[PDB]
DNA sequence: ATATATATATATATATATATATATATATATATATATATAT
DNA sequence: ATATATATATATATATATATATATATATATATATATATAT
């Protein structure tokens, strides 16, 4: 909440509802550190495979 | 013939044999060697080092995903119902909706983790299961390296696996009337409504403590007042912002 | 190891799809072989969801579709057949020749003499609608030019030696003239409001 | 989902009604003798993965008796998977097997020998 | 009682005739249906005095002249084909297009599709022998005219966005070596001609 | 042994025959052609352009 | 000055693609009956 | 030794998803007529 206020400070931009929620409203948690290393781990195995 | 092709085929191991039938025995010596005791080790190797992926696989990140998904389906439910507590309109209150997203990449990967599932019940010692591992693993790949682009979005943020709409509410019955700004249009500055009062009640939500039934903090700032809208969208908003009890400045 | 069909049916069902229609008087041979292997031709024809139709009476042999019963296309469309929609013009000059063909069969008969009409006949009926285009010369280009397209067509024949056209039996053949009776009637009615 | 351990525990047990024994030795029609593994289904294979896959690995090992096998199809995969559905045993033999007890062998041999002793 | 054709099989027969060719790889079914009852289609042209010709190895069907007791004499005069004769320019375009398809097979095999090769990269092999116009776009317009027909007879696909075309498996057999041989010969006859 | 070595290092012409004491007129006919076209001593000049 | 070829306009018909509705199959939940184990 | 309590196996019903058929829109190919330019 003490950083979405900041959020607010400068909100100009409302070009769709869905696009509001994204941007503000919800966190984004996406994975692609976890892939990245998931699949490193999975050349390591590869090698043995290989 | 036959000591030339496997030398051929040598990694190094032979380097130093010969081609002529003295030298047999050194090969054999190789051949027996490997029989016993390298393809044992490798084969322990290879299949235990898949069966700790086995568990610490992608099935992890998928099943992380999912849980994901499923909190942000969990809070936007609170949301939509502190707005029963009030009313968008003098005769109306204001409800959210959300679908899921089609985009195709997400039924590919359905695929092949379905197919991936069996093949870990395939009978020859992991061949099938790596197979499997590897063609799901490239998705994850592809979509790593195109991060940016929305079917990556999709892949890897639970805020691109879904969708959300919103629903005009009668407060008398609580039937929905209409589900779309059917007043639309002008120079856009008619969007303005529902967004603001939607992101106004969500940050109303987020000041109040656990079960507060008002925010504990009560200062906002809207910087350049209403720069972008009309007359009476401003005094909408403050209304609304009225009966949130908040202190604007 | 199977037989091949006869050569006779094979030659005569391919000459009747090439043209469409044909006359006993023009190639009775072919005409008398296909009506002794019917059977023969609509087993070749089936496949294609073909079929002939004919008029004795007249001398004439023609193709029809053999589609299955009345399917959801009663504008019916086939594959190996395009169909028209010939002009406000053509239909015009093809209503003329409809309603004179209807007189002569009754003051001629049935196609027992093939029907005929003069073009210096013929232009008098365009003329009453169309009125004149600007010279005989003209009357006559025009005239003839929706002759030789009707003839592609398959349903007059170029003017004898007395610039008398003769009329395809297979104008009797024709599936929904309703319509070219409306056409007709409206003409008529809008020269007449029209004049 | 019964491990080979369970259906030989069941049968211990009624190798201790000395009846039973009596009517095994006495009444072939006792054999052949069968017990079943488990009903697998989608609400375990969906996400017991894992473990599923070492059931069936255990059941695979067995080599007494002999165990029934084919394909059970599931939400989650796209294919049906082997499954083991029942473990069988022939003779008195396999069942002694099974058991596998001094006692039990004692009783065994000393019941087959007063039947004619 | 009726000697009706099944219908998959009408299907599959009326489209094989209305395009004359037929490909596993766009039209799946109706190939299968061919396939699965070839004999069927060769006794359906057999009346025709037409054939069915099959190359599995690119999926591919087409129809071909039939041998009659005559052997067709001058194929081409067969009633029911509706294009013209094939001819020189069009045979020099066809031996450059099967030489560019027979070096994308030994690059990466028979049974694709994959092929190409733009408009500018066509113009330099017939330049050679066609001469200059000059101007660059009316020899464009010469390979779009040739083009063109030969899309008529199922050669190539159209001209597309980046101005190439993509080979059809068929020109494997238009551009038979045997029939190559054969034209090679009248070529020498053509010599002949011009001695 | 010889043929061999040469059959490891081909691309595209040894590949159809074998190696025995009667396959040898192959070999002989490609280290013919590959003398006649001279391409090997093409390369000092062609580093140039 | 005339005839022929070409390009464009009208325009119509056909084929292809995509979306939605319906029908079917499979899976899961619930209830009941039976078998087995434990206790008296 | 027999009774009873509990577990599990089965059968049926209903809900859900997936496959397929059909309806509609759009794009293109034919296609034919007419007008204009150019050749002889
Ligand atoms: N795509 C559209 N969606 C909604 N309204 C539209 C759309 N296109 C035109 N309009 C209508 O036309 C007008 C567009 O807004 P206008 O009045 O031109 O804007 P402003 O005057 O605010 O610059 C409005 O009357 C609006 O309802």
């Amino acid at each position: 909440a003490f950083t979405l206020l900041n959020r607010a400070a400068g909100l100009k931009q409302l070009n769709s509802i869905d696009e509001i929620f994204r941007e503000l409203v919800l966190d984004d948690h996406s994975a692609f550190d976890r892939a990245a290393e998931v699949a490193n781990s999975f050349d390591g195995l590869t090698e043995i495979h290989q | 013939k036959r000591m030339s092709e496997a030398k051929r085929v040598d990694t190094g191991a032979l380097v130093e044999a010969g081609a002529d039938l003295d030298d047999i025995p050194v090969y054999l010596q190789r051949l027996q060697e490997l029989t016993e005791e390298a393809l044992p080790e490798k084969l322990n190797r290879f299949l235990d080092y898949l069966n700790r992926s086995s568990d610490d696989g992608v099935t992890q990140l998928l099943s992380h995903i999912e849980h994901e998904v499923l909190v942000i389906e969990e809070r936007l439910n609170e949301l939509n119902e502190t707005m029963f507590r009030v009313d968008f309109q003098p005769d109306r209150y204001l409800r959210l909706d959300t679908k899921k997203v089609v985009h195709e990449s997400l039924r590919t990967l359905e695929k092949a983790q379905r197919q991936l599932n069996a093949a870990r019940f395939v009978d020859d010692n992991g061949e099938s299961h790596y197979k499997a591992l590897q063609v799901l693993v490239a998705q994850l790949r592809d979509a790593c390296e195109r991060n940016r682009t929305l079917g990556a979005k999709a892949l890897l943020d639970p805020r691109f696996r879904l969708e959300f709409a919103v629903s005009v509410m009668d407060r008398q019955s609580g039937n929905v009337i209409e589900s779309r700004t059917g007043s639309q249009g002008g120079s856009g500055g008619e969007k303005e409504i529902i967004a603001s009062y939607v992101l106004t009640a969500s940050l109303s939500y987020a000041l109040c403590p656990a079960g507060s039934r008002y925010p504990l903090f009560g200062t906002i700032i809207l910087d350049e007042a209403f720069s972008r809208s009309s007359h009476a969208v401003a005094g909408r908003i403050i209304a609304a912002l009225r009966e949130f009890g908040l202190h604007a400045v | 190891s199977e037989t091949r069909t006869l050569q006779k049916i094979r030659e005569a069902t391919q000459e009747l799809l090439k043209y469409g229609l044909l006359e006993e008087a023009s190639k009775p041979n072919l005409y008398r072989i296909v009506l002794s292997h019917p059977e023969e031709v609509t087993r070749i024809l089936e496949p294609l969801d073909l079929d002939i139709g004919i008029d004795e009476i007249r001398g004439l042999l023609y193709v029809k579709v053999r589609l299955d019963e009345t399917p959801a296309q009663d504008e019916w469309a086939h594959p190996l057949v395009r169909r028209q929609r010939l002009n406000l013009e053509q239909s015009l000059l093809v209503a003329i020749l409809r309603q004179h063909f209807v007189a002569w069969e009754q003051e001629s008969g049935t196609g027992a003499s093939q029907a005929q009409i003069a073009i210096d006949d013929l232009l008098p009926q365009l003329q009453i609608y169309l009125g004149d285009p600007g010279s005989e010369s003209k009357e006559r280009t025009r005239l003839l030019t929706l002759l030789d397209q009707l003839k592609g067509h398959g349903l007059v024949t170029s003017p004898d030696a007395h610039e008398r056209i003769v009329i395809r039996p297979i104008i009797a053949h024709l599936a929904d003239p309703i319509n070219l009776q409306a056409l007709l009637a409206w003409l008529r009615e809008q020269i007449a409001q029209q004049t | 989902m019964y491990s080979p351990d369970e259906l030989r525990e069941k049968l211990a047990r009624q190798w201790d009604s000395a009846k039973l024994r009596a009517e095994r030795l006495l009444s072939p029609g006792n054999w052949p003798l069968c017990l079943p593994i488990g009903k697998p289904s989608t609400k375990i294979f969906a996400e017991q993965t894992q473990r599923v896959l070492q059931h069936v690995q255990r059941w695979r090992q067995v080599a007494v008796g002999h165990v029934e096998w084919e394909a059970v199809s599931f939400r989650a995969s796209d294919t049906p998977v082997l499954m083991p559905l029942r473990w069988i045993l022939n003779s008195p033999s396999e069942w002694i097997n099974a058991a596998a007890d001094p006692v039990v062998s004692r009783e065994f041999r000393l019941l087959e020998g007063i039947i004619e002793q």
